[PDB]
Order: C-alpha cells, then structure tokens, then sequence
C-alpha cells in the first residue's frame, strides 16, 4: 500500500522462471532462520422427505401399473375417512426432477358419471385447480382434493 | 530352493465371468520389464487386449497401454534388447512399440504392418549372431575372458560390412508368409509369398534360425492325419525385394499310432515348437485331450539325412496350459553339465510347465522327466521368467501376480563355500554385461552379506586394468545394492550410494576445461594438475598458486553463475564431514576412503583461481567471519588430514589434534544439510522368504532433487523420469537449456548408475 514495490516489482520479475523456488530460497532462507530460531522439533429423498409430513388422513402408495424405477412416477391415493363418503382414489403424475417443475393428474370423465355429484366434484375440480399456482408441492393438490368433497356434500346435503 | 515373492492386486478387478476364455502370453525385456495382459470382459473389449508394464522394484505404479485391435492378443514378445515388442493377433496389425525418452511410464508405437483375411499361426524376430559360453566349470579361473569367450554364431545376412540385418519374419495360418525388414534408413522393405502350392489350415508351428541367415519352419494342420513338413527360408534380396526360395524338407510322421492299440485318443495337435529359439534339430510335440496330454521330443540328428527320433518322456501329465523355456546360456558341453549336476547348479535346463490345477512342475529339458514339485493352494496361462532365472512371474485365471523365487540349490545340502561359488558366477555374469539383475539379490543371507561382499572386493582385480576403467562405477553400485539386506551395512550404504553420485559429479565436468594453448604437451592439464597437487601438501594455498599454470585455465565466463549449486554442493559435504569426527556410521566409510578426499584436493585447485579470478561465483557458506578466508586453513586440515590417509594402505585413525581442530568447526561453521541417496523404495527391504506381502496397487504403503543442488518446495511442480535402481528423481526437464552443460546431463540422461 505504501512503499512495498520492491517485493511486489521482485516476484514478476522472477515470474514465470523454473528457478524461481531456488532463487527465492537463495536470496531469503539465511534471514529468518538464524536469528528468530530454528525450526521445529431408488426413490429420491426429496418424496421421502415430503410424504413425513403428509396427512394420515391420505393413504397414498404407488401405482401398481405402469413403469417402475424411471424418471416418472404415480402415486394413487387412498381416502379413510368416515366423514367422507367413498369417491374413485385418484391418482397423479410426477415426472424427474420433481423441484422447479409442474406435474399433471390423470384424465376419466367416464368414472365420475351415473351421479350428477360425482360430475360437481368434477366441475369444482376443474375449478379449484386451474387457479393452482405453479410449481407448487403436492399437499396443495391433495388438500384441494380433500376439501372439494366437503365442498360438495355440503350442496348435496 | 523355491520362495513366493509377492502378489499384487488390483481392487475390483478380478473375477472375469461371462465369456469365453483365452489362453495368454507373457513377456520380459532385456532389463526387468515384464509386459502381460488379461482378459477380462468388463463392458469394453480393449481390457483383453490390454498391456500392463511394471517395474520390477515398485509392482504398483504400473505403466498401461491401451493396444486397440480387433483380435485379441495370442502371442507377446520383446525385443531381444529393450528397445521393441511385439503383440501377435490374428489378421495382421502389429506394430512397433520404441521407448519413450527414457522414462519408465512411455511408449509409443507409429510403425507396423498388417495382412488382410490371413491370421498368424508363428512368427520371429532376425538374427544378431553375437553369443558367449558360460563356464561354471571355470568359477576358479580369475578372469572373465576364460569364463567367458564368445562362441561366434554366424550373424544373419550381413549387408555392408558385418552387421547383420534387423527384421521379422512371419508364417500365416494359412499357405502363405510374410517378412518385413528394416533398412539402415527409415525405410522398412515387406514381402509377402506363399510358402507352397499347397495352402491349408496351420494349427501350430515355429520358427528357428540355422547358421548362415537361413531359417527353417515347422508345420501342424491338426487333422492328425497329415505329415509335419519342413520348409527352409532362402533369403535372397533381387535388386528390389527379397525373393525368398522355398523347399521341402525331409519330413515325420508321428508315433503313438502305429501301434494300433489306441490311435484317435489325444485326436488334436496342442503344442508345437522347438527346444529353444534360433535352432530347428529339436521339436516339442504335445498333443492333449480333455483329460490328459502326451509329450513327445523329436531330434534332427542325420541316421533320411533329416529324420526325427524320440528322446523321452515322463510318468502321467495333465492337460498343460502353459509351457517356457530356460533363459541361462549353459556351454552345453557334458563336462559343464556334469560340474553343474554334482553342485547344486541348475539355472538353464528346466523348461516351464502347468497343468489345469492348482501345481507348479519343471521338467528337464534334456529328459522329459518331473524335475521339481511344488503345490498351489488354478490353471496358469503363461509364465515368464528372467535370464538367470532366479525369479518369474506367473499368469493364472485371475489378477494375481505371482512372483516366484527360484534357486539352483533345491534344498540339497549346499556348504557356505559352494553357496558363495554359486552366485559369485552369476555375479560375474552380469558384471561383464551392461544389464539389470535385480532377480539374483533376493536370496541373499544377511551372513551372506559380508561372505560375499568380501568376494567382490577381489573380483573388481584380476581384470587386465581397461575393464576396470568404467565398470568401478558399478562394483559400487553392486555392493551399494547387496549390503542393504544386511542390517549391520543398511547403516553404511550411504557410504557407497552418494559416492556414486560423487563419481558421477566428478569425471564429467573435469571435460569442460580446455588449453587454449597447449601446455606439457602430449598430455592434459589434468594429470599435471594432479602431479602438483600431490608433489605439494602445503598447509597453505597462496604459495601453491604461482606454479599451477594460471595462464593456462581460461573459461567462458557464463556459465559459472550456472554451476554454483555443484561446486556450492560439494565443498559442504566434506562441511559436515568434518564434523563427524567425534562420533556404523553413515559417513564413517569415508574417513579411511581418501580417494574422494584425493578428488576433493583436485578438484577445488581450479576452483580457487575462478575464486581469485572471478569471486561473484564462490561458495558462499555460513561461517561466523564473514572476512576470514578461511579455505586456506581448510587447505590445512585436509592435509593433515591427507598426510593420514596419503599412505598406501594407511588403516590410520587421524590423531586428536585434528579432533580439536575439527571442534573449532561449529565456532565458524555449522553443517547444512545432507542427501542420503539410499531410500528403499524398492521390495529389498519389505520382503521375505516364507513371508509373502499381498500387495496392491496404489496404496504405497524437504523434497530436494537428488542430481541437481536447486531447492523446491514442499509439494513441487516439476516433472521426473522414474530412476528405478535408487529412487533418486531424475529430473526431466532442467531449468537451463540455452547454458546447459551438454555431459552431465546426457550422462544420466537414459538412467542412474
Ligand atoms: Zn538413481
């Protein structure tokens, strides 16, 4: 900072020289060691740790078709409740990389017929999920799910 | 007696599965370099056409070459120097493998050849016609012209002058051969021929030369019901190529199936090759089946003028899968073999043997018999043996490296004396040679250390005083080498080892200095020098220097800056040697040695008229006056110190006046550091007979460069060729180039001594 040049101005110069550990040795090592002394004497763990804190309420294992071991997975939920009555189980669709990217739901307009409630869990389905954020986790798409059916009995009833 | 050295093994390595399996080769240099291979079958093909190099005193870092081809490996051969190999496949593609600017972990290979559609059923090298005899009858005779004289096999086709030719011939599997010889130029001359009419299937054969450059080959079809011809190489170059003649031989049949008992056992040819290389009067011929194999040996003694006959065979064989020969070249004179069967003397008459278990056999090369038993608790594919055939290496099914120490005396009772006579003779057999011999210091006894260094101490005499003028360099580097097993002398191989370095440093820069103007002409400077500095043993220097030519002694002015670390170096060894007065000890040989303190004196006369003439490149060392020349007065004590040890002979321990004097030393002077040359890096000092240590590779279980005086740091940058014999780091690449003395580099430019 002030008046250290000689020291800085010595090492480019005897940069990039094959003597340079010699010549430094040769003009420094007598100096410090004479009078200051001598010398010396399967499944990532990203779901494993989102399903530890899932509902007890939600019995969710994995589908038993489909590929297994790869990129993708699906997982097809289970619902005991006796609050609730028995709805078709769901089930999702998750590719790798599970973080930082969006996942879809499967698709079966024919199941949820024969009962105009079943097509109003549809509708508030299709309600209630086009307004989910992005990148969102899954306990957001299952607790939506799971108050959609109050949310229809309550009109059913 | 036999001993297992060691194992060294890969981790997550072994245990080829899933594949058909291939029979293998080995290979060795010239020096201890063993070159094998592996198969393997992990996800890739190259693991089986794989090359592995290790040198023979650190077993783990080991050189690899990845050799692509698209057969696998069959045959591996050396050069029968160092310098070439060869790896046989079918097809063609062989190259030309030449060392890599002398270190231990290069190769390349840019040359070769390669035929399509036709694999290679043998093949040879050419013919240098240089051989000696070696006489174990002779071990009393005290000279190594009578031990050894050369017996003159006629060199193979000399062109300009006596050299013989260098190159390669070649027979294919089918009706066809192929040669291929270099030039004196770079270029490389190929010719290719079919060898008859008659083109077929070749299961086995060889090759071996005769005396006068021809070469006469086997054959073996394998439908077992063909003759075995024999074919004569004409070598013939018209102007252009080497048009080669080609002719029939009187040729056999074979036994053991006339006799109408049994004719289809044993129903395919497995082996087929002569006793030993460049010689075609003696035929192996084994034919095994699934159980068993059946071993015939035929001679081309003249009664047809070239008929074979059977010699013998053994008791019962297994199915062999690897088969050697003896490398130790025996006089085969009867009286030699006779002087070698009374004593326990048997290093070049056993040809290797395997069988499909777990067994190690020899048999006798002159009688097919069961020579030597041992047990193993496997099939081997190859071994791989040296010279001297002390030691070899083994290649099984797995990756373990078997190494095995054998020995001429079998554990029949060998004295002291005939143990001393023993390796004596294979001493002087590679004293009178530029070679390794690593193989023959394993069995030594820490007894017979001082038995046989004793020895050796005569052997440098009896030589007729031009021998003796290069090879003082490695007597003391053998004995450096031997009494480092011994644990009363592992504390004075310092001694010899950095006098080898002292002897390296000493002889190359007394040739950069040159009279101008002659002076005592008709002779050098140099023995002048030497007759004034030991008609004068002054106490002081400054009468001396007026008659020691000054006028003479004129240098170039540049490159003593260069060389100060060397002349810094070695006025501070005899520093501390000095100091060692008042002290079996690592600088205690050089007290009653004065022949480098009569160096020393040599030495540092002309170093002290560049001392007067230009003082810029004087030692600089660390005494406590800063004024005092003080080398005068050093003048002194090596005077009287030489006046203790000029005598012819003197065993004089120097008087304590020169102790007192010496303990004047630490008031000005204090020592400032060593080398000890003698790290054991190598397996001389981590194994023993009946105690085998299961090595690995690459676990091995202040940093100054050995050759130059330039200091590093604590984990450096620069690069080292692997000085093998002694661990020194032969630097690679030197800092000064453009100022480089042009001797002490190129002396160990190739390797230490
Ligand atoms: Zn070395």
């Amino acid at each position: 900072q002030y008046l250290c040049q000689p020291l800085l101005d010595a090492v480019l110069a005897n940069i990039r020289s094959p003597v340079f550990n010699h010549s430094l040795y040769r003009t420094f090592v007598p100096a410090m060691t004479a009078i200051h002394g001598p010398p010396i004497t399967s499944i990532p763990s990203v779901l494993q740790g989102e399903v530890a804190r899932l509902d007890p309420k939600f019995l969710v294992n994995l589908d038993p078709s489909h590929c297994s071991n790869n990129g993708t997975v699906h997982l097809i939920c289970k619902l005991d409740d006796k609050d609730l009555p028995s709805v078709p189980p769901l089930e999702l669709s998750v590719p790798a990389d599970y973080p930082a990217q969006s996942p879809l739901w499967i698709d079966r307009q024919w199941q949820y017929d024969a009962n105009p409630f079943l097509q109003s869990v549809h509708r508030c389905m299709t309600s209630r999920l086009l307004q989910l954020p992005d990148k969102h986790s899954v306990t957001a798409l299952l607790n939506t799910w799971a108050q959609s059916v109050h949310q229809a009995c309550l009109s059913a009833a | 007696m036999m001993d297992l050295a060691y194992v060294c093994e890969w981790e997550k390595w072994s245990k080829s599965t899933h594949c058909p399996s291939v029979p293998l080769a080995c290979a060795w240099s010239c020096r201890n370099l063993i070159a094998f291979t592996m198969d393997l079958r992990s996800d890739d093909q190259d693991l089986t056409r794989m090359i592995h190099i290790l040198d023979t005193e650190h077993p783990w870092d080991l050189h690899s070459i990845p050799s692509e081809h698209h057969e696998a490996i069959t045959c591996l051969e050396w050069d029968q120097s160092g310098s070439r190999l060869l790896s046989a496949d079918a097809d063609g593609q062989i190259k030309c493998w030449s060392m890599a600017d002398h270190l231990a972990n290069s190769w390349e290979s840019s040359v070769g050849s390669l035929v399509e559609g036709d694999p290679i059923v043998a093949l040879s090298w050419l013919h240098n016609g240089v051989k000696l005899a070696l006489h174990v009858e002779k071990s009393g005779a005290s000279s190594f012209g009578e031990k050894f004289s050369r017996v003159k096999f006629s060199p193979s086709l000399t062109l300009f002058g006596g050299k013989p030719m260098e190159g390669w011939i070649a027979v294919t599997v089918s009706g066809l051969v192929t040669v291929s010889l270099l030039k004196p130029s770079g270029q490389v001359l190929t010719s290719t021929e079919s060898l008859c009419r008659l083109r077929g299937r070749v299961a086995l054969a060889d090759i071996a030369f005769t005396g006068g450059g021809n070469i006469v080959v086997a054959t073996a079809d394998g439908s077992s019901a063909s003759p075995v011809q024999f074919y004569k190489v004409c070598v013939s170059v018209v102007s252009e190529k080497c048009r080669i003649d080609t002719e029939i031989l009187p040729s056999l049949f074979m036994r053991c199936t006339t006799d109408l008992n049994r004719k289809d056992k044993f129903p395919a040819i497995t082996h087929l090759k002569f006793l030993a290389r460049d010689m075609s009067e003696q035929v192996l011929l084994c034919a095994s089946s699934q159980t068993s194999s059946i071993v015939e040996c035929w001679s081309l003694r003249k009664e047809t003028i070239l008929k074979w006959r059977i010699l013998s065979a053994t008791n019962d064989l297994d199915r062999v899968s690897a088969v050697a020969l003896p490398k130790l070249p025996i006089s085969l004179t009867n009286t030699d073999l006779k002087v070698a069967s009374d004593t326990q003397f048997y290093p070049g008459l056993g040809l290797a043997l395997a069988f499909h278990d777990g067994s190690v056999h020899i048999v006798h090369r002159l009688s097919l018999q069961t020579m030597a038993v041992f047990y193993s608790s496997v099939h081997l594919k190859a071994m791989q043996l040296s010279w001297t055939s002390l030691a070899l290496v083994g290649i099984d099914s797995h990756g373990k490296l078997s190494v095995l120490r054998l020995s001429p005396s079998m554990g029949h009772p060998l004295e002291v004396g005939l143990a001393l006579r023993h390796l004596l003779f294979l001493l002087e057999y590679c004293m009178v040679t530029g070679y390794d011999w690593w193989d023959i210091l394993l069995h030594v006894q820490p007894s017979m250390v001082q038995s046989l260094v004793e020895k050796l101490h005569e052997e440098y005499t009896r030589q007729t005083a031009a021998l003796q003028q290069v090879l003082s360099t490695r007597i003391l580097a053998m004995k450096a080498s031997l009494c480092k097993l011994s644990p009363c002398t592992v504390t004075r191989v310092c001694d010899y080892h950095t006098k080898l370095f002292l002897i390296a440093i000493s002889s190359t820069l007394k040739s950069l200095l040159r009279p101008h103007f002659l002076n005592t002409p008709d002779k050098s400077p140099g023995d002048r020098l030497t007759e004034i500095c030991t008609k004068i043993t002054d106490v002081d220097i400054d009468k001396v220097m007026i008659n020691l030519k000054t006028e003479e002694f004129v240098l170039d002015m540049n490159t003593l800056q260069a060389l100060q670390q060397l002349l810094q170096w070695v006025g501070d060894f005899v520093l501390y040697l000095l100091a060692s007065l008042p002290n079996l000890r690592p600088g205690h040989s050089f007290l009653r040695d004065g022949t480098s303190l009569g160096m020393l004196r040599e030495l540092m006369v002309v170093i002290r008229i560049w001392g007067l003439l230009k003082p810029s490149c004087l030692p600089v060392y660390t005494a406590t006056s800063d004024t005092q020349d003080s080398m005068s007065l050093l003048f002194r004590l090596l005077t009287k110190l030489w006046i203790c040890c000029r005598d012819e002979g003197p065993a004089s321990e120097p008087d304590e006046a020169l102790v007192d004097e010496c303990c004047l030393l630490p008031s000005q002077l204090l020592i400032p550091s060593l080398d000890w040359l003698p790290a054991s890096d190598g397996l001389v000092s981590r194994l023993q007979p009946k105690q085998p240590l299961r090595l690995q590779f690459g676990r091995a279980p202040p940093k100054i460069d050995h050759l130059r005086r330039l200091h590093l740091g604590a984990c450096p940058t620069e690069e080292c060729k692997a000085c093998t014999r002694c661990g020194c780091v032969t630097m690679l690449k030197s800092p000064n180039r453009t100022t480089a003395v042009k001797q002490w580099e190129q002396r160990w430019i190739k390797n230490c001594l």
